[PDB]
């Protein structure tokens, strides 16, 4: 539920700080083509 | 050694205990000495308190292998003839003809267990409505 | 030779004592000018290091330290039912009535069965003078309760042949009832007999358990089946529910007796129990009772000290033992294995020893495993045969409310059952919090065979239950990225009957008269409706959805939100006002509902 | 930590209680 | 009888480490008892005997180690236990973290005196808490009621306003005479002031015990602070059958000192380097509580914590959750939107009210709408978390008045006055009047004949 | 020979969690054996850990509990310990410490070994190639094991690896086109239910006959679970080396094993490794696990299975850990199998045997098994990081071929993985369903079958 349970070890630590950065580069990513979007979608309502 | 987690002192002690029982309730049912056919299925267990041995003379010569010294057989034996001897205390009053206890012995003895069996239900049922009447009091329920 | 040393030094629960030559390792020892109890956790030359079972705090280098050549036991007889003992078998009620105190003092010696009361003994008839005679033969009934007939029979070390027998009488604790001699020597008996606690006592057989552990709890008998002979774990955070499981199991259930056994527990319990308990009733042959008759405490709350809980966890299970050769069916409530597994730390820590994880010591596992694999469904010691078990729950309590907690990673490999709560549930006050992913029951195997011949329809049900119940979990990991919307309507269907079985079914608030308790009839009539429920729907989509007509879980609601408020009304039905017939023939009525319902869909 | 705190205690005593053995 | 024989004092100080002063040629020692230590330039301390062993005693010094020495330093073995002169005569005044008064009053006259530790009540002496107490407070009354002689902590995140609901419990508090132990840990002074200007401003002075503690008073005095509140509790309860309130202060600032101590004596650390017997130490404060057969008195003890960085599984919560009759928590998330008392319903318990309340203690309702409060407060924070991803387009209308409620129930049952007393009956008929957002038949949690009685209105 | 007379000695000098410290004792061994002889006569046995001088630190096996530092009668056997042997030791059940628990006697000697064996000699070890049918498909195909090796399962607690290991006594047997293994069974620190459920089987399945269990209940003495595996493997050489035996190994827990160092080591003030364990754990693990596979001049062959509760379902805790080092791969069981229904649970990824690529190939096996098994694998792999992907980016996101490795995934556990607990399947069955999952993608999607196996074996 609230947390993954990859067990504590610097193995864990690892992996978890590569996943922090995955998810925030995702959210980046994605948030990225929602503007990109959101620009269009701006555009076609004026249109 | 060790069986069941018993110490052979006590592996021992359990079956000259199992054996004394079973004596007693076979000169419980059968004053008579009349259920031969079950006696003699006890023969071997029953003439060790027959005769009047001391108790550690008993344990002695079970571990010498002389008397008959599995616990698990000696269990199943002893509970054939204790379900009998809880039958037959049901029923005090009405005690039935003797063949019969023979008869239902056998189809104990043809049973792969039982302990399970609704035999034991059946005597549980009837112990437990025979003792509740030796002690309540007279009401229509009781009645 | 001395019978007693010297207190060489003190550092609170460990008294060092000097001139101990000759001790053992766990002999029982008393402490102190006031005769503190305790037990030598270690040996260091002719010195010995002893755990002391009170709080030291005023114990002095050079007081008395008197040896006493036993190991830690407990007296067993008549006039245990019904009673409180702390963790050294002291009966709290009568150092309330000795001494009139709000608390217990420091360096009581009261005996730990009240060796005045004149008891109603009842000799075998079977029995007579010269008769062989050995460990566990019953040797005369006790009319202890109008519940409990106490089974007294001779202690498991002894053997012989009888040379007195008492006629049917009233005796107590000192009047000797019983005469054995072996070897040439005599050996005279009370109706107490006395065991060393870290001993197990011994069985003809240990057999394979086959008969449910009936539970208040419809989750827990339901999802999670106990088994009479089995052993249980409920692993929870503070404040989870474990507690009232532990109250729910003594309370309702089908154990013949039950040891309640207080280890480290909050005081008020004991007080709830003590309150609650001489005014609950069950029932025998027409004859309403007070179930306290059928129980005993041990208590040890969590301000005594510290050492004390483990002697109480032993005492708790060496009483059931003595139960269980009786024949009963024993439950007994180990409340809670990790304030024991504290009170091991804590002595390790003052003996300076190397501790395991999180500072347990490394026995911990091995104490833990010798301690709840002393359950069981037994053949009894001696002659007239009996069925007895005992069945040990353990309420272990996680610190930081984490299962990687080293008392949950060693009690896990152990017990056979795991009612893992959550603390999310308990926040919802979701009770009981079982989580039903996590938890499980290894005796399902065993236990289908007594389904199967009193319950045929059951297997298919509690399958497709916990099926339900994980699928709504494997839709929300999915629904949380994308919405709802993306269910098709067989996945509302799974959705909606889990709502159903978690709020309606796993829920239940078992303080209140109509979830107090829950027969097996009620729980799968609970089930079976819902679950039937599931079935048809999830059919009259699948029947219609290969076309336009098609029928959804919306269409349903709509023409049927009556028979989905019945189905949450059906938790409501009270075993005291109605009988198990008319409850039957309600959820029949809503069977039959359901069907002319979605006969009408379809 | 604690561990090797302890181990590290416990040579101490046993360095001590060697020493003392000197006589 | 009283101790009659002369006292000892030893030079023999033949070691410090850390807070312990090691004595040696001690004549049988006894554990636990109390030293006073005589510093080289007449400076006055104290100290408990933590082991003993032959010869030596390992005293631990309250005040602090700085400036005892190897020569010239004199420790008088007072031959007992910490025992605390104790009166009725201590209610009204003002002490140090010690017990020595600091109100300008003289040295208290002892009725008696008390083992500091107390004693273990008697499981079976003990009376099962039942007889509820109005705090006022509707996010308690309502749904986490106490009872007469709970113990019951208020846990909080650092800076929120917990002094002033511990204050306004001491300002509205009492049953369907009444006196309060307060006892404050590592406080500092800003909020010292607070507490002794709020029992003035509340007229409630004359009927309380203040033991202060503060930050920079020695850290070891802690360890005992709460004991001797504990024992004027004690006496003012089980010996004068007064209904004793007992505040304990940031038992947090109690728990750093088991945690210092502990690691000054090289103790097995638990969880974050608290000692093992963290939970012992924590059960020989908290269990004085309850009632006892014969008295009237009833110990109700309200401790407070700061939980560190907010973690509610933090060992101080953690281990006084296993403790106490369930907890209070107070919230930022409510603090922040000024919702006072910042009390979040949710996380909360009360072991106590599933029998302090229904007919004979509160309306016959009252033990139904609390759980389905609970329920509709519950699924109106997971349809909040469902809006804050998906939005309001992915909520049904249901799921909306969800929301609905979580927000109009913050605003009206949780947000009180702080000087706003609000009758149980009051509390229940908000709740109601929140239920009735939802159709009748959705009330899940409550029974028919409830809704039938209750509803409607 | 023991020509000389055993001394003992009443100079118990401190007595300490499992520890006797013994004083003033002349010239003891390392490794040496005594015999406690309590207060009340009761005889416990123990092992000499330590020696300096006069003192020696004794392990003891049937725990300390009543020794006294006065009474206690301590006699020195001489000599280390050597437990008896002899073939009578098939068709029988014995304690940890190697005394009877069945009716029977003592064993009567055809020779005394020592526990510990004696290394053999690397140049003499033939190395491992007939592969044994399992019975099980996820452990004959996509896994083998090699009549000699060593490959033990891990399981998490609760999981049915007491299942597993009995449907393999059951079933496991050399690929046919006298010769069946006499099994070597050890349970160390076991709840009654698993002592039950083995005991039985062996009985229920008439196989007894050619077996032996050493049992150690979880309510058995903690130091006697030391010496229960080292027994054990020393029965498997006597039978094996001596007598020709193909012998399987079964140890039920080696963590029940490990915490027994634990609490030694721990009472020993030991300098610990990771957790608590003793820091030699890996090379007396290695004692354990390496005594094992066939030797030069012998047809005699010990397979080892050793069976590891892995503690907090922990992959990477000490004890599994040191022992993947050790052991020439494993057997992982997976919660997340066992929650779905998969029984048995056997996680095929995790999963790993060293040997298993010399044991197959033609006339050891159809010729297709290694291509099938590496492209399975891949396929269950892809098929995992798929599922993921149905919730990171949506079922609406998989591609066609995505959708085809989420079936295979599917249809794998249900058909590959599931076996019930009696079906013993082939190797060649267990090939057939290889392909006939196989076949579920086109046939250029198989990269890591070869076009010449493909030709063969997917147009069926
Ligand atoms: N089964 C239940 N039915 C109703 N309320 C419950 C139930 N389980 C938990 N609660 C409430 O939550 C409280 C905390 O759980 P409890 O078992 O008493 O504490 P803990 O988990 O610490 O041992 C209970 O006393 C009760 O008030």
């Amino acid at each position: 539920k609230d947390r993954i349970e990859i067990f504590p070890s610097r193995m864990a630590q690892t992996i978890m700080k590569a996943r922090l950065k995955g998810a925030q580069t995702g959210r980046n990513l994605l948030k990225k083509k929602s503007d990109a979007l959101t620009l269009r979608f701006r555009q076609i309502l004026k249109k | 050694i060790k069986m069941g987690g018993l110490t052979s002192e006590q592996y021992h002690s359990q079956v000259v205990g199992k054996i004394g029982y079973i004596a007693r309730c076979m000169q419980t049912i059968d004053p008579e000495n009349n259920l031969k056919k079950i006696r003699e299925d006890y023969q071997d267990v029953l003439i060790w308190a027959e005769k009047n041995y001391r108790f550690e003379e008993i344990l002695e010569a079970s571990k010498s292998g002389k008397c008959p010294n599995d616990l698990d057989a000696l269990s199943r034996r002893s509970l054939i003839l204790q379900e009998l001897l809880r039958l037959v205390s049901s029923i005090s009053p009405f005690k039935m003809k003797l063949d019969l206890i023979e008869s239902q012995y056998e189809k104990m003895k043809q049973h792969v267990n039982l302990w399970k069996s609704d035999y034991h239900v059946k005597l549980n049922q009837l112990n437990q409505l025979t003792d509740y009447l030796k002690n309540a009091a007279p009401t229509p329920k009781n009645n | 030779e001395s019978t007693f040393g010297y207190v060489h030094g003190v550092s609170g629960p460990v008294v060092t004592a000097c001139d101990m030559a000759g001790a053992a390792m766990y002999e029982l020892v008393r402490v102190g000018h006031s005769e503190l109890v305790g037990e030598i956790i270690r040996l260091e030359g002719d010195m010995a290091t002893i755990q002391v079972y009170e709080e030291t705090s005023g114990v002095s280098v050079g007081d008395p330290v008197l040896r006493t050549g036993k190991p830690l036991s407990v007296e067993l007889g008549p006039g245990i039912m019904g009673a409180i003992f702390d963790g050294i078998q002291r009966p709290l009620s009568d150092i309330s009535s000795q001494t009139q105190s709000i608390y217990i003092p420091r360096g009581v010696n009261v005996s730990a069965l009240s060796r005045d009361i004149k008891w109603e003994f009842i000799p075998s008839k079977n029995l007579r003078v010269g008769s062989h005679i050995t460990g566990g033969d019953i040797y005369g009934i006790v009319n202890e309760n109008s519940l409990i007939k106490h089974k007294i029979m001779l202690p498991p070390r002894s053997r012989g042949s009888v040379t007195y027998i008492a006629p049917p009488g009233n005796y107590d604790a000192s009047d000797v009832v019983l005469e054995l001699e072996f070897e040439g020597v005599k050996e005279k008996l009370s109706m107490v007999q006395v065991w060393p606690v870290r001993q197990v006592r011994p069985v003809t057989e240990k057999l394979p358990a086959n008969h449910p552990l009936l539970t208040g709890q419809r989750v827990l008998d339901a999802l999670f089946p106990c088994v009479q002979g089995g052993t249980t774990a409920i692993p929870g955070a503070f404040g989870c529910g474990k507690t009232v499981i532990s109250q729910s199991l003594s309370k309702y259930s089908n154990s013949d007796v039950i040891i309640y056994v207080g280890c480290g527990e909050r005081g008020n319990e004991m007080s709830e129990v003590l309150r609650d308990f001489p005014e609950l009733t069950m029932e025998v042959d027409g004859k309403v009772e007070s179930i306290m008759k059928r129980t005993a405490l041990v208590a040890n709350t969590s301000n005594m000290p510290v050492a004390a809980r483990e002697a109480s966890i032993y005492t708790g299970i060496t009483l059931s033992e003595y139960f269980r050769d009786m024949g009963y069916h024993v439950s007994m409530m180990a409340d809670s294995t990790s304030r024991w597994a504290e009170a091991l730390r804590e002595i390790s820590g003052r003996l300076a020893e190397m501790p395991a994880d999180s500072g347990y010591p490394a026995y911990l596992g091995a104490r833990l495993a010798s301690f709840y694999e002393r359950a069981g469904r037994v053949k009894c010691l001696g002659n007239p045969e009996r069925e007895g078990s005992v069945s040990i729950v353990g309420a272990v309590s996680p610190p930081g409310g984490d299962f990687s907690d080293p008392v949950t990673s060693a009690t896990l490999g152990i017990v056979q059952v795991f009612w893992g709560l959550d603390k999310k549930l308990a926040q919802r006050k979701h009770f009981p919090s079982v989580n039903w992913l996590i938890s499980y029951s290894k005796y399902m195997r065993a236990l289908d065979e007594y389904y199967d011949k009193h319950f045929t329809e059951f297997v298919p049900l509690r399958t497709k239950a916990k099926e339900i119940l994980q699928e709504e979990e494997d839709l929300a990991e999915i629904v949380q990225l994308v919405g709802k919307a993306s269910l098709a309507e067989t996945d509302k269907i799974t959705l909606e009957v889990a709502k159903l079985i978690k709020d309606d079914f796993l829920q239940q608030n078992g303080y209140t008269p109509y979830d107090r308790f829950c027969p097996f009839y009620k729980t799968v009539g609970m089930l079976s409706n819902m679950i039937s429920f599931y079935d048809m729907a999830r059919r009259a989509v699948e029947t219609t959805a290969q076309s336009d007509n098609k029928i959804t879980w919306s269409i349903i609601r709509e023409h049927m939100g009556e028979i989905l408020y019945k189905l949450s009304s059906m938790k409501f039905k009270d075993p005291v006002k109605d009988g198990e017939a008319k409850i039957k023939a309600d959820y029949a009525q809503l069977l039959e509902d359901m069907q002319n319902a979605f006969r009408s869909l379809e | 930590f604690y561990r090797l705190k302890k181990i590290q205690e416990k040579k101490k005593i046993i360095k001590e209680k060697s020493e003392k053995d000197l006589e | 009888n009283y101790l009659s024989q002369p006292r000892l004092t030893y030079k023999t100080v033949s070691g410090v480490n850390g807070p312990l002063v090691i004595l040696d040629h001690v004549k049988f020692p006894r554990y636990a008892e109390i030293v006073h230590l005589t510093l080289p330039d007449g400076t006055k301390r104290s100290g408990q005997v933590l082991e003993v062993s032959g010869s030596k005693a390992v005293v631990q010094v309250f005040e602090g180690t700085s400036g005892i020495d190897a020569k010239k330093t004199s420790c008088e073995f007072t031959g007992d236990i910490l025992r605390t002169p104790v009166s009725e005569d201590m209610l009204g005044r003002v002490f140090n973290g010690s017990g020595k008064p600091i109100d300008r009053g003289p040295v208290v006259l002892a009725e008696d005196f008390l083992d500091i530790m107390g004693q273990p009540i008697n499981p079976q002496c003990r009376i099962y808490p039942e007889e509820m107490i109005q705090t006022g407070i509707s996010a308690i009354d309502g749904m986490n009621s106490i009872a007469r002689g709970q113990k019951i902590p208020i846990f909080s995140a650092a800076g929120l306003p917990h002094n002033e609901i511990a204050a306004q419990i001491c300002r509205q508090a009492g049953l369907v005479n009444f006196a309060i132990v307060f006892a404050a840990m590592g406080v500092n002074m800003e909020t010292a002031r607070f507490f002794k200007s709020d029992f003035e401003e509340n007229g409630s002075m004359d009927n309380v015990c203040l033991f202060l503690n503060l930050a920079n008073d020695p850290t070891i005095e802690r360890i005992i602070t709460p004991r001797l509140a504990l024992t004027t509790a004690e006496f003012l309860a089980y010996q004068c059958e007064k209904h004793v309130l007992v505040i304990l202060t940031d038992m947090s600032s109690y728990a750093e000192a088991l945690r210092e101590v502990s690691a000054a004596r090289e103790e097995v650390p638990g969880r974050r380097g608290f000692p093992g017997y963290m939970y012992t130490d924590l059960a020989t404060i908290y269990e004085r509580a309850g009632r006892v057969e014969g008295r009237n008195g009833s110990i109700t003890q309200i401790p407070i914590l700061t939980m560190p960085n907010d973690d509610i599984t933090h060992p101080i919560p953690d281990l006084t959750g296993y403790i106490t009759e369930g907890q209070i928590y107070v919230d930022r998330q409510l603090h922040n939107r000024q919702i006072y008392p910042p009390i979040n319903v949710l996380p909360s318990l009360s072991r106590l009210m599933k029998s302090a309340i229904g007919e004979g203690m509160t309306r016959k309702d009252h033990a139904d709408v609390s759980n389905q409060l609970y329920a509709c407060y519950a699924i109106g924070k997971d349809v909040q978390a469902m809006k804050a991803v998906v939005g309001e387009e992915a909520l049904t209308s249901d799921d909306l008045l969800y929301l609905e409620f979580l927000q109009k129930f913050e605003k009206n049952f949780i947000t009180q006055g702080p000087y706003e007393n609000r009758t149980v009956y009051e509390t229940l008929d908000i709740g109601w009047q929140l239920l009735r957002i939802f159709p009748k038949e959705m009330l899940k949690r409550i029974p028919q004949s409830t809704l039938s009685e209750f509803y409607p209105r």
